[PDB]
């Protein structure tokens, strides 16, 4: 099941609708791809048959 | 048989470093390759199983695979516990047994030079009334581990009977080397002085001192 | 669980020594060990392995009969013997205990030493097994040491003032000597302004030996 | 036979049929989606994996 | 007809002969006996007749 979604998702009873708070964060964290990476830190194009 | 590895790889914190380990056709490549550390006077635990996985209470940063006949290990975030040494443990059939690699030494990317202070102390009479003198002369407070001791009896270096070790790590990170050379009594009263000049780095301290001070 | 094993010291080349392993807590009829070797200057070499429940015991491929292994199920403890020693053995010892169970040759490619336990230093060379000699010296603030010589085994414990100075001590690292006995130096740093009016004394205790020789350094003129 | 020559792999356990036998059974309806992670994350992309 | 043999079994189109991890795998595998398994998974020795 795939899901998009933007809306900031709050950890706590603290009601962010629009704000990002202490408690309240962005719930799509971007990667970063250097060569400086190391063997463990890459991207790597994972493929899935069904 | 045994494994090649290099003997030491450094890395500057915030980024990670790679540690390689090699292998025969019929020793990584059939088997399966764990990643041992060990903590400097302690027992050593275990990273790595079957290549891939990891015991609970490690962290994820601990990565390591294999693609061929050879293996690689990545640690990332380099402060306080990757500073311990790494070996190679794995399985082959011409040793019937574990083979382990060569040892690996991982540091990160810094202390002030510190000037030699060589103090030569000449035997004291109490040595003399009791018939014996060992020349003697340390070497403490010096960074990095360059020293050179010469045994120089004023007008040529002569060497019997050396007896000199290795610099020890301290609490502050410094070394104090040392080194012996027992004579008869005799043999070094008839010297007219002595001197122990040390060469670390090339700043020569000159310690020459009397048989009466 | 604790591992904790029995370590020895030094001794002749050619006889025989005894080391042991202790296992507790877990249930000593299901993990085979595993003795490993580590020697300073150099890395990890394995030996072999017995088992608890069975009379199986495997040998490395270069220790054929230098050593043999030896089981003790009721006691739960687990003894090794090493015959003929060399020089180059002078290694850390250690008793390690891997999961599961194997026998037979092609097993060992799944067992990892998961539950390691410390280890302990055994040593080769040659010298006669009596206490320390301590060697006066004379200053070249102003230091000056104190020289003890001739100890056997290792190690010893220096004290300055039967415990009561204890600022400035430095002791060093023993040295190797040719002649099979141990060497090492206690050098202080005092102000010069008490090199004579303030005298310390230098002490220094061997509990292999089971004697005590105390002094009084004073510096010559 | 298309399938081996997109450069050297990093991770293909099966949980099933056999890659090699795929040719000897024919299927009505097979799924094909693809993203990418980083090297610390192929592990947990299996059947029942935390 | 028993077979004991210990070569490495390959799956793709590149040869193995004393390579494996990408696609050739070993083919004996050991059986994780424990107590703490149920009915399924207990180690029943079985011996025939003919
Ligand atoms: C993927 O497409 C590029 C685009 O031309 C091509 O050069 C490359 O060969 C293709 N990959 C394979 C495995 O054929």
């Amino acid at each position: 099941e795939r899901d998009i979604s933007t809306e900031i998702y709050q950890a706590g009873n603290k009601p962010c609708n629009g704000v990002a708070g202490v408690n309240c964060y962005f719930p799509l964290q971007s990667y970063g791809f250097r060569p400086t990476y190391g063997v463990g830190h890459q991207p790597y194009r994972v493929v899935v048959l069904s | 048989p045994v494994l090649t590895q290099p003997p030491s790889a450094s890395g500057p914190p915030g980024q990670s470093v790679s540690i390689s380990c090699s292998g025969s056709r019929s020793n990584i490549g059939t088997n399966f390759v764990y990643w041992y550390q060990q903590l400097p006077g302690a027992a050593p635990k275990l990273l790595i199983y079957k290549n891939d996985q990891r015991p609970s209470g490690v962290p994820e940063r601990f990565f390591g695979s294999k693609s061929g006949t050879s293996a690689s290990l990545a640690i990332s975030g380099l402060r306080s516990e990757d500073e311990v040494d790494y070996y190679c443990a794995a399985w082959d059939d011409s040793l019937s047994g574990h083979v382990f690699g060569a040892g690996t030494k991982v540091t990160v990317l810094g202390q002030p030079k510190a000037a030699p202070s060589v103090t030569l102390f000449p035997p004291s009479s109490e040595e003399l009334q009791a018939n014996k003198a060992t020349l003697v002369c340390l070497i403490s407070d010096f960074y990095p581990g360059a020293v050179t001791v010469a045994w120089k009896a004023d007008s040529s270096p002569v060497k019997a009977g050396v007896e000199t070790t290795t610099p020890s790590k301290q609490s502050n990170n410094k070394y104090a080397a040392s080194s012996y050379l027992s004579l008869t009594p005799e043999q070094w009263k008839s010297h007219r002085s002595y001197s122990c000049q040390v060469t670390h780095e090339g700043s020569t301290v000159e310690k020459t001192v009397a048989p009466t001070e | 669980v604790q591992l904790v094993q029995s370590g020895a010291e030094v001794k002749k080349p050619g006889a025989s020594v005894k080391v042991s392993c202790k296992a507790s807590g877990y249930i000593f009829s299901d993990y085979n060990i595993h003795w490993v070797r580590q020697a300073p200057g150099q890395g990890l070499e394995w030996m072999g392995w017995i088992s608890p429940d069975s009379d199986d015991t495997n040998y490395a491929q270069s220790f054929q009969g230098r050593v043999t292994m030896t089981r003790d199920t009721s006691i739960t403890t687990v003894y090794m013997e090493l015959s003929s020693l060399r020089s180059d053995d002078t290694a850390v010892y250690f008793c390690a205990r891997s999961v599961g169970y194997c026998s037979l040759n092609s097993c060992q490619r799944w067992m990892w030493f998961d539950t390691w336990g410390q280890g302990a230093l055994v040593t080769v060379s040659s010298a006669s097994t009596k206490g320390p000699s301590v060697f006066p010296l004379a200053p070249s603030t102003a230091a000056l040491g104190c020289l003890v010589k001739d100890y056997f085994p290792e190690p010893v414990t220096v004290s300055w003032n039967s415990g009561a100075l204890t600022s400035g001590v430095h002791t060093f690292p023993a040295v190797l000597q040719s002649s099979g006995l141990y060497s090492l130096s206690s050098v202080v740093t005092v102000p010069s302004s008490s090199l004579g009016t303030q005298t310390y004394i230098c002490n220094v205790n061997h509990k292999p030996s089971n004697t005590k020789v105390d002094k009084k350094v004073e510096p010559k003129s | 036979s298309v399938l081996y020559n997109f450069a050297p792999f990093f991770a293909f356990k099966c949980y099933g049929v056999s890659p090699t036998k795929l040719n000897d059974l024919c299927f009505t309806n097979v799924y094909a989606d693809s993203f990418v992670i980083r090297g610390n994350e192929v592990s947990q992309i299996a059947p029942g994996q935390t």
